[PDB]
């Protein structure tokens, strides 16, 4: 007899966050096995004309395709002259912005690309 | 940070000479002026490699000071019965039955049918209230009566929901019902589900005249002033033929009622049937049908889905035009908007000396610098140039306030990096209600978004946007076209879809040569059907494009600021429900062109073949580029060269957008394939149009489909198409300061085409 | 080497007792006698770390030796239209009028429409010859008279074509003229297509009584032997609307007939109307209606696509029971097969004690050993265990006579190793006349198969044969389970699908429990139905498989053996075409059941979500496993364990087809999460409609979807469902000699369903 | 004026050919480059419990989607005791077999692997 | 009693009142048919001097207003005789190009229209029971039937 929704739930978060902890364990096991994947998204952050390595792309497989609320982005604050970083709130809500200035945009993503990677190592 | 103080928009997109254009502004608070010029837009990226922003003055009776003021927006989808005499106000026993469908049962208070004063609680409402559906009267003093129904709604399941009002017994009663079938709710018949109630309360109050209107959908805000009722508690999901009766029901005609039956129609007050109205050609209209002989018709407001999947709907029937007795739902969402409806602060009327170009209303408030750009066209009947560029404003409206970075959890893997994003991309997120939604974004409830209005503040429209997926997009990508046109010395005309649309193949054949945007995705079949009409005798045209005619569109009969787009499995961002593909404005399929056998190769030569946002490649000399008859397209390139290999937009000519020659999807057998792309990286992709089965490897270096194909063939008396198949080619017009494969390629063809002589005929 | 020297098929897949199967047996010479025997069926994979090869003999009437002969199979598309009395030979003046769409114009000489004798050279016919349109009458000398055209036909390009048979001038004269349109064609109105020719040659001879059928679509042998016709020189493409005349027809006529005018209707012969018989159920007949009045009524042979887009196709609507004047074409393939029409070499009348399971008969030639397997029921009316087994054999039909690792180029792409292939396959490459294509194969014209068939020999449905994905893929894959049944305690009855199609839920409700195949890929309407009839009352099913609700099928009503099946995007091996995905059988829409609102996940708790065939994976389990409402599933199983490391279908539990739980495709809400898949390499990949956008990393270990999913929910009245979302599951039962995890838990489900006390209740 | 339908050919068949020039140096550049994923499908050719690594991945997502004209595979003489090198040809022919036998079908999935690399250096 | 398609043009540009005149008959639909050579289509213009003002009545279709609304109520005087169908008024001055595709049923300038009264719109299974005209251009100015005119006729 099903007669309340609140004594149900979505049984597929018990198997997300077991996804999630063996998918944050393997990206930091790519990122100590392979330590030349920072310096290689460094120099070039958008693969022009040198496409990434498969361990990379497998660390930017990971990281860009998470839910939107808590997501890093980087906000414009002047065009060509300034650059933060900025997280994902809720409708109605301005975003968090970081302290640190950025020259150019490919110094703002690989500045997001390391605090991901220390994010993922805080949770661990 | 610097916050957007001032917001506007346009009446219409473009105009003609002698004719009227109305901008409706609005501002943070009432206080101040603003200030109002025209310009005329020129190029539009800032980017320190290109030419930077370029515009000019006009002198003209538009600019002054004018008072700015804040315009309040109503924002929701909801069916609005005007009563002015209390006809639905009734004096003794009066029962309400509708069918619900609801998507989001816990989120909020969520007025369902109304005549309900909120300001003083005066009326009768049924609405949800945390779960549950509360029925309620009262009579302005506070002082209220209410019955709750015990058992909580679930999401998506069709209830028939009956509320009683019964002077005799001082009572008020709910009775609920599930009506769930095999294919018309969340889950089927397997379930054991426990959701039937009857319950009564005690009715200490009488119900009094609200001083509203009736509401499907919604609760009424306060007494209406200037006969407007204010809308609030939106609710999100389907209803489906709600009735008020002029006695009270029993448990007996309830349950009558919720197996579709008419029961005493000789009591009904009013009745809606929000199917009454679909013909052959759909239902292209916002009137909604009093099935019961009282004359309380209603209006839909901010667009509600109409031709959506009813109670009783079993799929034996997919087309709502087949079947009308099944399809008598509305969906209203809390988040449409198909009108802002704000009052005029000034308008236009076009000189007689005044350039087809592009346009846009530059108004200067406090530190905020807005634009609102439109179109001017040329005398009515006339063309002033041999040139005619066509502003895709079917797709401006598509990408109309593009929220995919902040909604989609993709956003960032399709694009190849993190995206950058202006203070317009937090002004939409910090204030949804004044805007609205792209239809690449999805409602609340989780459907993606149908219909767009061109009535509305557009964020991503104005010349200094610059866009998440790479450097710049919509109309700032075709200024880039317009720039190149000005450097040189071509004389053009500026035409839109919509005006397209509206003219036919005789708007295109007052002209040698038509030149399209850098991204013309969406047209109507009509447009399709104009190009075909137009290359077949003696047109000539250049597709400067990729991902050209992909998603069929319909633009609203009644209201022509409206688009309707519907979406299926491709390159999409939703998928339409199961019975719901078929458009309400024209009662046809409409999903995309290659699947109605109107592919984009048998117009244009080439089309869709792979998309893809981390950067751009350039493209290498085919065998074709050494024929004989392409030697006047070929002229001052050496034959060992890259064509392309730099540019603005993503750092090359082939990027963000690839469209390939096939044989199989209608190129026409005479084309010759000049180039085509290369150094394309694993972000671009295999569309799912290609695919039977997904394997391993389907991407850019590892698939022969990620390719652009430059091609060229040519028509009957004197016609001939050619095309670049990249979004990225406007984007490398101006690279080396105009010294280039590209611009000289793009001029030669250009040449050859606004001459008298033939298309050199392939 | 080894080749295959017998064949065989049986008229109906299921009989039960008291009734009659006829068997049908072709040698390849007609030379000695074979062998026959009835077997019971038991394990059919050769494995060697399995159980191996098990049979048993069963003593019957049928068993003794039989002349071997061979039977020569009649093989493409064809309509066929009996003349005894020479009415469509005339004796003066005639034309033909026909609309003509050719998908291989240039392959062999491709008979279009004739009354011709081949072997005598004698009749008239209308012929594609060296990819030109050619006219020819012949007298039965040897000695012909043709009439050439001078344009040859464009692929799949409509034409219309007037072939002119005039004595008063001593002239064949013949018309050619393309009819495109806006959709109809390959290419569209751009392309300045030159196909229209009227040509004329002298006729020295008179057409005589060619002593044939009159064939669309083909062209006659010999003369006919005991009335019947053989047809040679198949046509590939759309014919549409063929008539004969009377008299001689000028330009004008011809002018008028590619309009689509009925010109002088008294002077017509006869009049094929192909849309003739569409109702708002389908076209479900082979009946073809002459329009004449003159009953010359035709018959489809090989089953031709009926429904096909004609001539004047628009596409303003695509469902051909709404506009049924621009369906009146049929496909005509080369290469299909319906029957193979064989004679009856022994049959089979089923014994008062015989005990329902799989048997097969087999037949002991030379050196070649064949089976034909068969199911064998309980009475009418009766059920004599209670479990039943459901043989899948409507996925039988589906991969029946499978080539994909011979015909698509990504087959071994789909997979994640090169295939072994046995004899058998070679043997359909070799004769493909014999055998005939499965629904993952295409035609020769490119276009997928649509029409599957139970009489003929289908080759990987004997339980010795070994699939190219892997180890066993249909009728050894549910072995796997019968064997699993055989060896513990287990009694059971076999029935099948065709059987649940036409007996409904009063099939299953005489069982306690109903088990599934490995792989029930393709369903009816009415199997949904009846599933849910029977989970919603009281039943209780196990779902020991994956991929099992994916594609809608429908029987062919006047032709029981023949089953139907049209495909759209998703996991399927082509689509079809753009005005054709409504069935013939019944005028329904009918593609993936997921976009009918009757996803898998409504009936059976869990859906399609992920395929890959290189290796299978393991289970790990889950929260839910330790509560106590489900301790009787998990009894013997520590809670730390992995469930099925190891097994003979890719040496894993959780491979080759994974499911899961997904809430709003359908799923239950007292659905229990039990265990999931991991280990899954970047061969599995996330299906295509759970895509929205293409973007890197939707494989195994990168992605959430890439998992199998054990559930369990309870349904009212005692009743319950358990799902294991696996292929692999069956083929992991008998590793460690029956001692493993995968068993236990099998063995716990199925002791506690066939008790009398109800499902445990979640 | 379109007439004559020999008069005109498939033109993707000029950038099949410089694609799938371009795809072979690339195939042998990575099986220079990395000489150990050999070694490795010859440890393991199904990956059962031991993935493959990206560039042996990448060599298998040129070799798996090639045209079926001319194609390897595995024909099993005697099931789990002899196993051929087949050749796909047309509608009507037998396939061509090679000479070698083997034993197990995992050493006939090395053999055509090895068998392809020689192809694919045979052709340059 | 024959069809005709009449389009009003006020021009301020060039100060001119315009008018076009154009017969519509087919074969059914007229009191007359398509042997008579028929020539009763014109264009003529006039010179505007003065501008149009608020009338302060209701719009009406047959008939005029009489004086400006008193209790809200407008009096109707000058009672037109017959059929009329699809009234339309634009915000723009059309040509003769513009009235040419109107004559053949095409609704030019669908963005440009004021107002568009669709006498057919509310046509169910159960016939058009109801006053109520609708506006068939988005802008809410939904007439009124008065003393009954007859619903239902041929077009
Ligand atoms: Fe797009
Ligand atoms: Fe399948």
């Amino acid at each position: 007899c099903v007669r309340d929704p609140s004594n149900y739930r979505d049984r597929s978060a018990d198997w997300y966050a077991f996804y999630d902890e063996r998918r944050r364990k393997e990206i930091i096991d790519i990122i100590d096995e392979h330590p030349e994947i920072v310096e290689e998204h460094a120099a070039n952050p958008f693969g022009y004309r040198k496409h990434p390595s498969p361990y990379l792309q497998r660390v930017h497989n990971y990281f860009r395709m998470q839910p939107t609320f808590g997501r890093y982005y980087i906000y414009s604050e002047r065009e060509w002259d300034a650059y933060r970083i900025a997280t994902i709130r809720e409708f109605g809500e301005l975003p968090e912005l970081g302290d640190e200035r950025f020259k150019t945009e490919e110094e703002a993503m690989h500045a997001v690309f390391l605090r991901r990677i220390e994010d993922v190592r805080a949770e661990l | 940070m610097k916050d957007i103080a001032i917001r506007g928009y346009c009446d219409r997109p473009s105009v003609a000479t002698g004719e009227t254009i109305r901008f409706y502004v609005s501002a943070n608070e009432t206080r101040g002026t603003f200030d109002a010029e025209l310009v005329r837009l020129i190029h539009g990226d800032s980017n320190p490699a290109g030419p930077g922003y370029k515009e000019e003055a006009i002198k003209s009776d538009l600019e002054g000071q004018y008072p700015a003021r804040f315009q309040r927006t109503q924002f929701g989808s909801y069916v609005e019965v005007a009563d002015p005499d209390a006809g639905l106000q009734p004096d003794g026993a009066f029962s309400v039955h509708l069918f619900l469908w609801s998507t989001t049962p816990s989120r909020g208070r969520q007025g369902i049918a109304s005549r309900w004063n909120d300001e003083r609680q005066s009326g009768w409402n049924l609405a949800i209230e945390d779960g549950r559906v509360v029925f309620t009267i009262g009579d302005g003093s506070g002082a209220t009566s209410s019955v709750v129904s015990d058992r909580p709604l679930f999401q998506q399941i069709w209830y028939s929901i009956t509320g009683v009002y019964d002077p005799e017994k001082k009572q008020l009663r709910l009775y609920q019902k599930s009506v769930v079938n095999r294919t018309n709710s969340r889950f089927g018949l397997v379930v054991p589900l426990d959701s039937d109630c009857a319950v009564s309360a005690d009715a200490t109050v009488k119900a009094a005249d609200s001083e509203t209107s009736l509401l499907i959908a919604g609760l009424g805000e306060a007494a209406a002033q200037d006969g407007r009722t204010w809308c609030i508690a939106h609710y999100n999901g389907k209803v489906d033929a709600p009735k008020i009766y002029g006695c009270a029901l029993g448990q007996d005609d309830a349950e009558k009622l919720s197996r579709g039956e008419i029961v005493r129609p000789i009591s009904r007050l009013a009745h809606w049937d929000f199917s009454a109205g679909i013909g052959l050609n759909g239902i292209p209209t916002d009137h909604v049908v009093d099935a019961s002989g009282y004359g309380h018709h209603g209006r839909c407001m901010n667009q509600p889905s109409r031709g959506s999947t009813g109670w009783n709907w079993d799929g034996h029937e997919e087309n709502f035009i087949h079947c009308p007795e099944q399809y008598g739902a509305l969906w209203f969402h809390e988040d449409c908007l198909d009108d802002c409806r704000w009052e005029k602060d000034f308008e236009f009327t076009v000189p007689e000396g005044l350039k087809s170009d592009f346009y846009a209303v530059k108004i200067r408030y406090e530190d905020t610098e807005d634009y609102i750009p439109f179109f001017v066209l040329p005398p009515r009947g006339t063309a002033t140039a041999p040139i005619l560029v066509i502003a895709s404003t079917l797709s401006y409206l598509a990408y109309a306030n593009e929220q995919i970075m902040h909604k989609a959890d993709i956003g960032q893997a399709v694009a190849g990096h993190t995206p950058v994003l202006n203070e317009n991309d937090v002004e939409l997120h910090k204030n949804l209600s004044y805007y609205g939604l792209s239809t690449y974004d999805g409602h609340i409830d989780g459907r993606g978004v149908q219909y767009t209005s061109w009535r509305r503040p557009i964020m991503n429209l104005r010349p200094k946007h610059r866009q998440g997926f790479g450097s710049i997009w919509e109309l700032p990508a075709d200024l880039h076209l317009i720039d190149w046109l000005n450097h040189n010395g071509f004389e053009y005309d500026v035409a839109t879809e919509h005006d397209l649309n509206d003219q036919g193949a005789e708007l295109l054949r007052r002209y040698k040569v038509v030149l399209t945007g850098s991204h013309p995705e969406y047209q109507t079949w009509a447009n399709a059907d104009a190009w075909e009409d137009y290359l077949a005798d003696g047109g000539r045209g250049m597709y400067l494009a990729a991902n050209g005619m992909y998603w069929i569109v319909e633009v609203h009969p009644e209201k022509p600021w409206v688009m309707e787009v519907r979406k299926e499995l491709g390159v999409t961002a939703w998928e339409a429900p199961p019975g719901e593909y078929h458009y309400s404005t024209n009662g046809r399929r409409g999903g995309r062109f290659r699947g109605r056998a109107r592919a984009t190769q048998k117009i244009w030569g080439t089309g869709m073949s792979s998309f893809g946002f981390d950067h751009s490649g350039y493209f290498v000399q085919m065998p074709d580029s050494q024929d004989e008859r392409v030697a006047w397209i070929m002229e001052g390139i050496d034959p060992e060269e890259r064509i392309g290999d730099g540019g603005l937009v993503g750092g090359g000519a082939g990027g963000y957008e690839l469209d390939r020659y096939d044989l199989a999807l209608g190129t026409p057998p005479n084309t010759l394939l000049l180039a085509s792309s290369v150094e394309h990286s694993v972000v671009y992709t295999v569309i799912p149009d290609d695919k039977a089965f997904p394997h391993p490897g389907m991407n850019g270096g590892e698939h022969p489909f990620v390719r652009a194909d430059i091609t060229y063939f040519s028509t009957a008396n004197g016609g001939g198409m050619f095309a670049t198949s990249s979004i990225s080619w406007l984007g490398s017009l101006s690279w080396n300061d105009y010294d280039n494969n590209v611009s000289k390629m793009t001029k030669n063809v250009l040449n050859q085409f606004i001459k008298d002589e033939p298309a050199p005929r392939v």
